């Protein structure tokens, strides 16, 4: 199998750590191994997405210089055959914007490990 | 009716919304009543306005329509019973002695503790000809938040019935199209209802953050 | 901070121990942060201060 | 009840006879200013702030002291110029000497003096003279600072420390303007209820040293809560700032704790932030405990549990909420298909399990605090109300002072709590409790209607003691109530987290009960083999006959034989820990899952009266309860536990309801002969102090400093026979170790030595490996 | 008051509240922190804003915070005239009509 | 463009510096403004000040000609899609100036209706405090953006700068962990 590569985007290193903690090397033993590419800045995330080869992108809607929802909209408008996007929302009322970002799934802060894992499995399945 | 309208029951000294910081001060029970029915000799031209409204409306119709009359801070409010709102609005607009042609809008206010009357719609009416003004108040339960739309009588209430709907869910039955005007149509909930959370985020600081004011302690 | 409409001030008091005193009296504000991306310049803070410790300059 | 009509201002109402004018005004919605008045304290009429004008009285009457009388006419400051003038003059006199400390005062924003000076005070000062001054602040204990200048001498603190808590270590001192609340000398305040004086002070005079200068009300996030520690289940108000709990006020639950706490509940909230908290799932790799992802940890735990099939034990501990304990039981019986479930992480017995099934499980609200205050006679067996369930002590003291409750304790010696209850000791060496209980069948006091027998958890350690208590309750007719020490034990019982019990008091040994619970769980059938208790599970695992353990929130040091417990967990091939904190189990576990503390989790406790004590989370955090850890561990194992949240568990428990069928038989255990202590040896008595080396008390040095001095207590004859002297160090010893503490001659029955079970430097279970009732060598 | 350190509470007020007046200190503290308490009631008050009748429905529940504050902003009502003043004319006429309405959208949406 | 294929010698450095000088000047704002911050932006264009001195008087009516998007006011939920559409319909290189507290962090309006900072939806280059920022403050922020634009790399230098900025950003702790002197 091919290590599924997941892009974790957040200016906050602790959000990236939590995302990587919820999703281990294997979300389930039936699923392939997972390799994480951490990106703290929007330019790096966009360039990585352009390089392709990602199975999922987790974008923090609370990212300081460039929010995850904006990056999600940008990638789904700029990359052809871009992978499913999961957005982390800083509040419940952000749900509407999460829908606008066209992200395949939205997980509110604080990141529930189990909710995030279930959403990731659903997106990769 | 005829009793004071309690919109909230405040218990405990110092406006504590919960158990309270200092022991022994929480036993007070002070109902929060809005001003009640005014004694009949209303002030200024309010007496003339009400006499004319009771003359144009039949005694039976007047009693069925006007639920209450309040004169607070030299301002006249008429608690108009739901259902009867279009009739009294037509009478107020058309009656030459009343002639309240200018309706300034509709304002929604939510009283989650006012049983059977949680949602109030306020209609500020002004008569330029007589240089008078009044307010109508129409109450509706949270269970059946329906009010008769005044679109036929006061077209200006259009968008107001919408804003008030968008922010409270009052249905204003009969409105040509009661669609959200402020919030997106996909929006869930009615923001200005007291039960709708403020929806803020913590304010970020170095090493700390301040939750939104709705989460933090308050005294009223 | 109490009076700020925008929650733009964060303040944490601490004791003026004899070994290290920063202000007269029992308390001093050891942490004092203003989130100027939340400040609306209303000036309620300075009107709130009972010591004039907080002023607002003309620097912008 | 007699009812008297009355007129306050122009309005008229009727109130029960004996009501105070201030209370009538409160019920009517009139706000009379008050400082010294307190509903739960006997009126004192000191501050004179509550003056009102009463028709037929020349002087203004203190509404806080004037009982309502029929046809009385009262005019408050709202409708009487004289009353308003009196109240405002009293306020002015109250403020002349007050310090200009509002900005620096902790009570600022929450100060009754500020509010009542705004609403009933002059706009500006007339006082141009010199203010009275004191050195400020002065510590009256490790926890409480006193600012005598802000003190309005309302005496609420002293009146509380005398009436409510029998700990009058503060009193009003000096005279006149120099009068001040004080402790007299270096002797500290030293009561478990000191924090209440902080919450009862209407000014910033008494303040908590822990909460000092850490916040003002506006930035506090305040949430209703329930105390985690005792089985009292006090309603509380947890206040936290920037995600850190700063204080926990007493709340207002008239049916549970009224407006009081013990110091433990108020200040023992720092345990979750002392640095030992487990923040991520951990796995045993290379013999070291390494951080692991949730996915990897769950997968490893599921693999190990499946490889351990039926040979698994589940130690639930007493800290879990009712929902959490229900999840543990459901996981053990549905997922692990084993009945080896036990929440008792402490000295216990099979007779205890039988008694809990027979008389406790499935029977809620049988006795209530309101009944304790009215019970003509209360018999305490193996129970120290002040050390265990302090609010029970407060209610018993209230009953003693008001309704003349008579308290009897079958205990080796009169603890300070018992003395404060005016209770009479029945001096019994530990283990001889069944003899004393059987010897009270003829006690006329217990025949009296409403008589109550409160049994502590410790009677489980005495064979036949619980059976004797059940027999005594049956013969006398006195209602029997069992009062544990940990908040989650009664919830665990209702959760069915016992080897012989199922949820709702349903006995395991009843085919109908098993069928009903299985139908409610949508499962084929529940395990039928009898379950092993905590001691049996530990013995089996230590012998190597247990394949794995699921240990949730268990302090191995609290078990009667902690050496056995550590050996068991070490020898167990696979150990899964659901622990909030780094612990001994964690050091020896194969998989460790972090679980949210109480402040971060929704749930409900059951207090000793079986009352539900619900609470929503105060801190929103990514931490998850034991419920979800178990649910998703089962899901990885492949069984849908159907407990995604506390709401689901509560709904399932409500659907199951109480058993309501054939009640299990009473224990009826025989009174096994007590061991006889020879020369140089004594029978060990012990109970846990309120403030001791308990883990949840960690991180709070002031509270620990408030703990009672640990002392080994002996009868004078026994101390003389051991060559010791009062105050001199004495060492008690077993084959495992020794505990050395200063000696206190206590007039105990001869041949009995009492120790604090877990006070610092005592740790009786760890240091000696024995519990109350064992024989221990004594020496000077 | 102004001083070499900028704008802030006047030194005389500081002296009054922190030095001599306990009542003054209490009043400053409370009126700044919680603020006044407004007796419960409803009031509709209107002014002639540059764009028309700016009305305010203000409801107090007796607390230190406004229970309900609704602005009838004249721009909100005036924008209902866009259909009347724009339909039939050219887009160039629509621009002039809307500008004549002079809507400030902050008042419109609030 | 071919300017991004140039070798990293002195040629690329000079192209970078001249492009930065050219773009810092003639930095046409988009004809875009949400609330009172828009009024202060107009005042900055007004005679008392002169945005024109900086070559920025041409407020591009269409985003195609716009180079800088001064958000200049509060962004509501319903407006965020529109603002993002306007941003995407500008042609690179683009820059976003979050004028005012509302545009930068939501300001005083910390509630459901406001986005809590336009960086939630568009990359922000400069945050400008004020409510509203006085026109001098806007000019200060604009000059700061000019300084940023002048030092903007290109081509291989741009890629190296992106990598270095990523490496630096991955290490910075969050603001919630700067507990300096907090009790
Ligand atoms: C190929 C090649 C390189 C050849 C070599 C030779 C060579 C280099 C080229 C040859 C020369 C060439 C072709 C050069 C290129 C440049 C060129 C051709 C031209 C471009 C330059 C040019 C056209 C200059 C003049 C343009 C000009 C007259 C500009 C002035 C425009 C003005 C007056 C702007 C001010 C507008 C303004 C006030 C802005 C505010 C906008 C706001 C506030 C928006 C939001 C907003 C609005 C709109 C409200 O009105 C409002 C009202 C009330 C409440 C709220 C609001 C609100 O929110
Ligand atoms: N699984 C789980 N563990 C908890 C929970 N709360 C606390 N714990 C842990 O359980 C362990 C044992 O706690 P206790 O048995 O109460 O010991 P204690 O804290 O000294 O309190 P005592 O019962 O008086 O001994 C502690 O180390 C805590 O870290 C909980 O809600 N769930
Ligand atoms: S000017 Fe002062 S009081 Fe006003 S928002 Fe800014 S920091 Fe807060
Ligand atoms: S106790 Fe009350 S009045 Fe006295 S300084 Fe503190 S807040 Fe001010
Ligand atoms: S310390 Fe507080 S409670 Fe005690 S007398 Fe003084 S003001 Fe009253
Ligand atoms: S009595 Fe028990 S439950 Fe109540 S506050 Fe004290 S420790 Fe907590
Ligand atoms: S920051 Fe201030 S001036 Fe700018 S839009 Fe927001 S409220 Fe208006
Ligand atoms: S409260 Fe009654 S005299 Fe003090």
């Amino acid at each position: 199998s091919a290590p599924l590569r997941i892009l974790v985007y957040s200016d906050n290193p602790r959000t990236r750590e939590q995302v990587r903690l919820a999703l281990g090397k294997r979300i389930h033993p039936e699923l392939p191994e997972i390799e994480y590419v951490d990106v703290a800045t929007a330019p790096m995330a966009i360039s990585q997405m352009d390089a392709g080869g990602f199975d999922l992108a987790i974008l923090d809607g609370e990212a300081t210089p460039a929010g995850g929802m904006g990056v999600a909209k940008q990638v789904k408008d700029e990359i052809d055959d871009c992978p499913p996007i999961l957005v982390l929302t800083g509040r419940a009322d952000d749900a509407w914007l999460a829908k606008w970002s066209r992200a395949e799934a939205a997980v509110p802060h604080p990141i529930d490990p189990i909710r995030l894992s279930d959403a990731v499995v659903s997106l990769l399945r | 009716g005829d009793e004071p309208e309690i919109i909230a029951v405040r218990r405990g000294m110092f406006g504590n919304r919960d158990t309270g910081d200092t022991s022994g001060y929480g036993r007070l029970v002070r109902p929060v009543a809005l001003p009640g029915s005014t004694p009949r000799p209303y002030g200024g031209y309010f007496d003339a306005v009400m006499d004319r409204l009771a003359e144009v409306l039949g005694e039976e119709r007047y009693a069925m329509s006007i639920e209450r009359v309040v004169v607070y801070r030299d301002q006249l409010t008429i608690e108009v019973s739901r259902v009867q709102l279009p009739a009294v609005a037509s009478v107020l607009r058309d009656d030459p002695d009343l002639r309240f042609e200018l309706c300034l809008g509709v304002s929604g206010v939510h009283y989650p503790e006012d049983t059977g009357r949680e949602l109030h719609a306020v209609y500020p009416l002004m008569s330029i000809t007589h240089n008078r003004r009044i307010q109508l108040e129409v109450a509706a339960p949270d269970a059946d938040p329906h009010i008769p739309s005044l679109y036929a009588v006061y077209p200006t209430t259009d968008w107001h019935e919408r804003e008030t709907y968008d922010f409270f869910g009052i249905i204003f039955d009969g409105h040509p199209s009661l669609t959200r005007i402020e919030m997106p149509d996909d929006w869930e909930g009615h923001p200005q209802r007291k039960d709708y959370p403020l929806g803020g985020i913590p304010v970020e600081y170095h090493g700390a953050q301040i939750p939104p004011p709705d989460q933090r302690r308050s005294y009223s | 901070a109490w009076a700020c409409p925008a929650d733009a001030i964060y303040v944490e008091g601490a004791d003026n121990t004899a070994d290290e005193r920063y202000s007269p009296g029992e308390r001093y504000g050891r942490v004092y942060q203003i989130n100027y991306l939340r400040c609306i310049g209303c000036g309620l803070c300075i009107e709130a201060c009972p010591t004039r410790a907080l002023t607002m300059t003309t620097e912008y | 009840v007699e009812m008297v009509s009355l007129t306050i201002d122009d309005h008229e109402i009727s109130v029960p006879k004996g009501t105070l004018l201030i209370r009538a005004a409160e019920l009517m919605g009139i706000q009379i200013p008050r400082f010294c008045d307190h509903p739960l304290l006997d009126p004192v009429g000191a501050c004179r702030q509550c003056l009102v004008e009463v028709e037929g009285q020349r002087k203004p009457m203190a509404s806080c002291t004037t009982t309502v009388m029929p046809d009385m006419v009262v005019r408050t400051q709202f409708t009487s110029e004289a009353a308003d003038k009196a109240q405002r003059g009293v306020m002015e006199l109250l403020l002349i000497n007050h310090p200009l400390d509002c900005p620096i005062c902790d009570k600022g924003g929450e100060c009754p003096l500020q509010n009542q000076a705004m609403s009933n005070g002059r706009p500006e000062t007339r006082f141009e003279d010199v203010k009275r001054t004191f050195p400020k602040p002065i510590s009256i204990s490790s926890q409480v600072l006193l600012d005598r200048e802000r003190c309005v001498l309302c005496a609420r603190c002293t009146r509380f420390s005398s009436q409510i808590a029998g700990d009058p270590f503060i009193d009003l001192m000096e005279r006149g303007a120099l009068q001040q609340v004080g402790i007299g000398q270096d002797k500290p305040f030293q009561s478990y209820f000191s924090g209440n004086t902080v919450q009862i002070c209407p000014v910033g005079a008494l303040t908590g040293t822990a909460y000092r200068f850490r916040a003002r009300p506006f930035d506090l996030v305040s949430s209703p809560s329930v105390c985690e520690h005792c089985a009292s289940g006090c309603a509380q108000r947890t206040d936290h700032r920037r995600g850190k709990v700063l204080r926990r006020l007493a709340g207002d639950e008239p049916e549970v704790n009224e407006e009081w706490n013990c110091d433990k509940g108020r200040w023992a909230f720092t345990y979750a932030t002392v640095g030992d908290r487990i923040t991520t799932p951990m796995l045993r790799d290379g013999g070291v405990l390494r951080p692991a992802s949730w996915s990897e940890a769950l997968t490893v735990a599921a693999a190990g549990l499946l490889t351990a099939a039926g040979s698994t034990g589940v130690l639930v501990g007493g800290r879990c909420t009712v929902e959490d304990a229900y999840a543990y039981a459901k996981f053990a019986r549905m997922v692990l298909n084993t009945n080896d479930v036990d929440f008792r992480a402490r000295p216990h017995s099979a007779e205890e399990a039988e008694f809990l099934a027979a008389h406790v499980a499935g029977q809620t609200m049988g006795l209530r605090y309101a009944e304790l205050e009215n019970a003509p006679t209360v018999l305490l067996a193996g129970f120290e109300p002040e050390e265990e369930s302090p609010i029970v002590f407060l209610r018993l003291r209230k009953g003693v002072r008001k309704n003349g409750v008579q308290v009897v304790a079958v205990a080796p010696w009169a603890s300070r709590g018992l003395t404060k209850l005016a209770g009479t000791v029945v001096p019994t060496v530990p283990g001889d409790e069944p003899a004393a209980l059987d010897g009270m069948h003829d006690d006329d006091r217990l025949r009296r209607p409403g008589a109550v027998i409160l049994v502590g958890e410790r009677l489980a350690t005495s064979p036949g003691a619980l059976s004797a208590a059940v027999r005594l309750a049956a013969a006398t007719g006195a209602r029997l109530a069992w009062i544990p020490r940990r908040a989650g034990e009664r919830g665990a019982i209702e959760a069915g987290a016992l080897p012989n019990l199922l949820p709702g008091g349903r006995p395991v040994d009843d085919a109908d009960a098993r069928a009903e619970v299985a139908r409610a769980w949508y499962i084929s059938a529940l395990p039928e083999a009898p379950g092993r208790d905590t001691a049996a599970i530990l013995s089996t695992a230590a012998s190597g006959h247990l394949a794995a353990l699921l240990v949730g929130g268990v302090e191995l040091g609290d078990l009667p034989d902690p050496e056995l417990a550590v050996a068991a967990v070490r020898t167990t091939p696979f150990v899964v820990s659901l622990e909030l904190r780094e612990s001994a189990v964690t050091e020896l576990a194969d998989v460790v899952f972090p679980v949210a503390p109480v402040v971060e989790k929704a749930g409900s406790f059951l207090n000793w009266e079986g009352r539900p004590r619900p609470f929503a989370p105060s801190l929103k955090t990514n931490a998850i309860p034991d419920l979800r850890v178990l649910h998703y561990l089962a899901d990885e194992i492949g069984v849908d536990l159907a407990l995604p949240t506390a709401e689901a568990a509560d709904a399932e428990l409500a659907q199951l309801g109480t058993w309501g069928g054939a009640r299990p038989p009473a224990p009826t255990a025989p009174p096994t002969a007590r061991p006889e202590a020879g020369s140089g040896q004594a029978v060990l008595a012990s109970w846990r102090m309120l403030l001791d080396a308990g883990r949840l008390q960690d991180g709070e040095p002031h509270l620990a400093g408030t703990a009672v001095r640990p002392v080994a207590r002996m009868s004078a004859a026994t101390a003389a026979g051991i060559g010791a002297s009062d105050g001199a160090p004495v060492t008690v010893s077993t084959e495992r170790g020794a505990v050395t503490l200063p000696l206190a001659v206590t007039d105990m029955p001869d041949g009995v030595v009492w120790l604090p079970m877990n006070s610092p430097g005592s740790a009786v279970h760890q240091r000696l490996g024995v519990t109350a009732g064992a024989v221990v060598s004594i020496g000077a | 008051k102004l001083g070499p350190d900028g704008l802030g509470n006047s030194p005389e007020h500081i002296a009054k509240i922190m030095g001599r007046s306990m009542e003054g200190l209490i009043h400053h503290f409370k009126l700044v922190t919680e603020g006044i308490r407004v007796p419960p009631g409803q009031v509709y008050v209107a002014v002639e804003s540059p764009r028309g009748e700016l009305g305010v429905h203000m409801v107090s529940d007796g607390g230190t915070r406004p229970y309900r504050v609704h602005y009838r902003d004249p721009s909100f009502t005036n924008l209902q005239a866009v259909a009347a003043t724009c339909e039939g004319g050219m887009v160039a006429d629509a621009i002039a009509a809307v500008a004549s309405i002079d809507p400030v959208m902050g008042g419109v949406d609030r | 463009g071919l300017e991004e294929r140039l070798p990293g010698g002195i040629l690329l450095s000079t192209v970078e510096t001249v492009a930065g000088y050219v773009r810092k000047g003639s930095l046409w704002p988009a004809t875009f403004g949400l609330a009172c911050c828009a009024i202060e932006m107009m005042s900055t264009a007004g005679p008392r000040f002169d945005i024109a001195r900086f070559g920025m008087e041409r407020f591009s009516a269409t985003p195609r000609q716009a180079d800088l998007m001064i958000v200049a006011g509060r962004v509501s939920q319903k407006m965020a899609p529109v603002l993002r559409q306007i941003y995407d319909q500008m042609v690179e290189p683009k820059w976003v100036l979050a004028m005012g507290v509302c545009a930068s962090s939501g300001g005083m309006f910390n509630n459901y209706a406001v986005v809590q900072g336009v960086d939630h939806v568009v990359p922000v280059d400069i945050y400008l405090p004020g409510c509203p920022p006085r026109p001098e403050m806007l000019l200060h922020a604009i000059l700061k953006l000019h300084d940023k634009i002048q030092q903007m790399p290109l081509g291989v230098n741009r890629e190296e700068a992106i990598r270095e900025a990523e490496q630096a950003a991955l290490a910075v702790p969050p603001t919630i962990e700067l507990k300096g002197l907090l009790r």
